[PDB]
């Protein structure tokens, strides 16, 4: 059974950065795509990085294109979103979720809250 | 111009019978989109994979009271006998390359109620 544990959230102030994690198990993480998705308050579900099963390619929307990085340690079995000049706009749960063939999201971890306060 | 437009949120009595729409944009009338379900408090998550000829293949634990089918830029998720546990938002999302960049659309949502 697939588990995703996010980790590294909290309070935070806008201009600031943080760096969040998250714990797989259940599965062989460098057979996989990894991904972060964020819900912000609104509830509206908003995708934000991809990264390749040995970490060779990333993408992003232009959204956080210059400001969040994708990273994994597959010997860990930890995926990681590195956020920097953190925005009000940054507030939401983020999420990481994992693939599967075709689909995207086919797994999702439990979320880790982010608030910028300004 | 890629954008999903979703059915109004509405309330369904238990046994009932639910049929929610995605409607992608015009342009990408063919496109397969991905259904997602949030209860209450939890993680979203993946319903079923619904494409151009309504074709599908759902998630695990989706019972078979979820089915999809499509008309033209519509992409529709019926709920059979509406259970309690079926009290969630439902969200499709579309992927994309664009301009040899990955692009990913959610929709606004519909809340089902019961």
């Amino acid at each position: 059974q697939v588990q995703l544990q996010e980790s590294g959230g909290g309070l935070v102030q806008p201009g600031g950065s943080l760096k969040l994690s998250c714990a797989a198990s259940g599965f062989t993480f460098r057979d996989y795509y990894m991904y972060w998705v964020r819900q912000t308050p609104e509830k509206r579900l908003e995708w934000v990085a991809f990264i390749s099963n040995g970490g060779g390619s990333t993408y992003y929307p232009d959204t956080v294109k210059g400001r969040f990085t994708i990273s994994r340690d597959n010997a860990k079995n930890t995926l990681y979103l590195q956020m920097s000049r953190l925005k009000s706009e940054d507030t939401a749960m983020y999420y990481c979720a994992r693939g599967r063939g075709y689909v995207w999201f086919a797994y999702w971890g439990q979320g880790t809250t982010v608030t910028v306060s300004s | 111009q890629l954008v999903l437009t979703q059915s109004s949120s509405a309330s369904f009595s238990l046994g009932a019978s639910a049929k929610l729409t995605c409607t992608l944009s015009s342009q990408h009338s063919t496109y397969t989109i991905e259904w997602y379900q949030q209860q209450p408090l939890k993680p979203p998550k993946y319903v079923m994979e619904l494409k151009k000829d309504g074709s599908h293949s759902t998630g695990d634990g989706i019972p078979d009271r979820f089915s999809g089918s499509s008309s033209g830029a519509d992409r529709y998720l019926s709920i059979s006998n509406i259970q309690p546990e079926d009290e969630a938002i439902y969200i499709c999302g579309v992927g994309d390359t664009i301009k040899e960049q990955f692009v990913y659309v959610f929709g606004g949502g519909t809340k089902v109620t019961v």
